[PDB]
């Protein structure tokens, strides 16, 4: 139902992964790389920012469940990316698939004759492995993702077009980088991508002619407190990552 | 070394009973569960040809069974695995299904019955089209009825969302018997009429207690419309006249609706040969769609529609 791929924070540091020794900071990169690999990979291949978004949260969720000690991010990445660009309606040929995997984790590598028992077997494993996804997810793939809430809520606040993308950046971020997809839900989770996207251009919307602060609009569990805290994590971890901020930065 | 697996179930929890689906079509099974004697039924999803991983099909299919829960839409209560391996859905099993009581002798319809029976028939449909389905499979075969006279729509193998713009779906939808002229003349802009159509074989069905157009090819089974409905002319289906395959298969035009004359014998009531009219009608345009269908005379007047005992 609606709160079982929903985590408190205390489930969130019980991982199946900590069970393994992972320790948790390691376990958040062991994530932003799956994350990268799915958005490079994504990109060769063609597929929209929609999918790759898709098989972002199917990763995270299958690592809720599953070990990071047991099933490698390089492994995982390529079969639910597979996976949810069938589900998006943008089908990869598996074939097609395999091969980007490969240079992408191997660039330096030689491809392997098709006809190889070694390459034969490394399909037969990344289909092995989506069944294995499909049976951790129990067969929900269905996802939401904040993106929609996003244009919803941006335009009901009336934003230069700027603004909006700024938001979107933040929304495609906030899923590489942190596990908010997996605590918050996606409607929730927008008001903290436009909140911050606010911050960050000096934008402030102004009070409704009630005195209610837009998000309520967007939704009624949402505090400042909330959104204040969450939007602060964001942006730290933005400041870590080499460049992201750059892309955003006002450079006139 | 295997691995977890907390939300999707090893199939052995249900012990199978006896194989409903005939002409080994599914591979469907009747089954019980080992702990609660709850029935179901099970389809393996199939895959011998899938050389592309799980189904895409497949998913589809589990997508819209997901979505869509309603009184009249059979229930997928759950995806279960096998252990090689194998995947199966899992369904409310349904004593009934309305091929197999319009083709026994034995059983019996009063004008009361027949009326609850579209009613619910037709609320499945107005649901599904809410929804943004198309089911692309009417018919009676696909219909079941639970033990306790509930109609459930089965069987989204073929089903598909659809949506506004030109769309550009798959032709070969709907088996032939049951399938509208639209498609047979090569839309593939085409919505939910098309179930209509589809309700309408079904209805007229329920009194000849046999598939009314039983074309042998696409030429055939619209040589039989036009002996039923009339023959297709931009008279009287404006703009069909746009269809290649329209003078490129091109049927006799010597022909006038005899839907109600025809099916005058079997239907008695005026209001039930009046709304299967307006169900088979030419120009899905001018096709009664599931709302209007619901508010027909027809299910407003005596006898009203009634319980399912026999
Ligand atoms: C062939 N397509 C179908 N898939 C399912 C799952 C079917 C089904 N069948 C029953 N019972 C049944 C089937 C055939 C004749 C009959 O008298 C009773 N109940 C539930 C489902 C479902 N879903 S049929």
């Amino acid at each position: 139902n609606n709160k079982r791929w929903y985590f408190t924070r205390e489930q969130l540091e019980n991982s199946p992964s900590r069970r393994f020794g992972v320790d948790p900071d390691k376990e958040l990169s062991y994530r932003q790389q799956a994350a990268n690999l799915l958005q490079d990979m994504g990109q060769r291949l063609n597929v929209s920012q929609l999918t790759i978004n898709t098989a972002i949260v199917y990763m995270h969720r299958f690592y809720m469940i599953q070990s990071f000690t047991r099933f490698p991010g390089n492994s995982v990445a390529p079969a639910a990316l597979f996976l949810a660009a069938k589900v998006e309606g943008q089908p990869k040929k598996l074939e097609h698939v395999i091969k980007v995997a490969h240079t992408c984790l191997h660039p330096q590598e030689s491809l392997p004759d098709t006809r190889s028992e070694a390459y034969l077997q490394q399909v037969q494993d990344l289909v092995i492995l989506e069944s294995i996804i499909l049976q951790t997810l129990g067969f929900e793939l269905t996802i939401d993702h904040p993106h929609t809430h996003v244009v919803k809520c941006t335009q009901l606040v009336r934003a230069s077009k700027d603004l909006a993308q700024t938001s979107y950046f933040m929304a495609t971020n906030s899923l590489h980088l942190t596990t908010f997809s997996l605590q918050y839900t996606p409607p929730v989770v927008a008001c903290v991508c436009i909140h911050l996207a606010c911050k960050w251009s000096n934008w402030e919307i102004p009070v409704s002619t009630d005195g209610k602060h837009w998000w309520e609009y967007v939704d009624a569990t949402v505090t400042l407190e909330l959104l204040d805290e969450l939007t602060h994590e964001l942006l730290q971890i933005l400041e870590k990552t080499p460049n992201r901020l750059k892309r955003i930065w006002n450079w006139r | 070394d295997s691995v977890e697996c907390p939300f999707c179930d090893e199939v052995s929890k249900y012990e199978k009973l006896a194989k409903i689906g005939q002409g080994t079509f599914g591979e469907v099974f009747k089954a019980r569960h080992r702990k609660t004697g709850q029935k179901v039924a099970l389809k393996k999803v199939l895959m011998e040809n899938e050389k592309e991983g799980f189904p895409i099909t497949a998913l589809r299919e589990i997508k819209i069974l997901q979505l869509l829960k309603h009184e009249n839409v059979v229930n997928l209560i759950e995806i279960c695995r096998t252990k090689k391996g194998s995947i199966y859905l899992v369904f409310d099993f349904c004593e009934h299904d309305l091929a197999g009581l319009l083709s026994n002798v034995l059983v019996k319809f009063t004008l009361s019955e027949i009326k609850r029976v579209m009613q619910m028939l037709l609320n499945g449909l107005y649901y599904i089209h809410r929804n943004k389905i198309l089911h692309r499979d009417m018919k009676a075969a696909n219909v079941l009825i639970t033990r306790d006279g509930v109609l459930k729509l089965a069987d989204f193998g073929l089903a598909r969302a659809f949506s506004l713009a030109p769309n550009r779906y798959t032709n070969r939808v709907v088996t032939l018997w049951y399938r509208p002229p639209e498609l047979l003349l090569g839309e593939r802009d085409y919505g939910p009429p098309i179930d209509l159509w589809g309700a309408g074989c079904i209805m007229a069905e329920m009194w000849t207690r046999s598939p009314i157009m039983q074309g042998n090819t696409e030429q055939h089974q619209l040589a039989l419309i036009s002996q039923l409905c009339g023959s297709i002319t931009p008279e009287v289906w404006p703009n069909v006249d746009n269809y290649e395959l329209y003078e490129k298969l091109e049927l006799v035009k010597g022909q006038k609706r005899k839907v109600k004359d025809r099916l005058k014998a079997y239907v008695r009531d005026p209001y039930a040969l009046d709304l299967i009219d307006k169900l088979l009608v030419l120009d899905p345009a001018q096709r009664i769609d599931s709302d209007d269908a619901l508010n027909h005379d027809f299910f407003w007047s005596d006898p009203m529609p009634s319980d399912l005992k026999g």
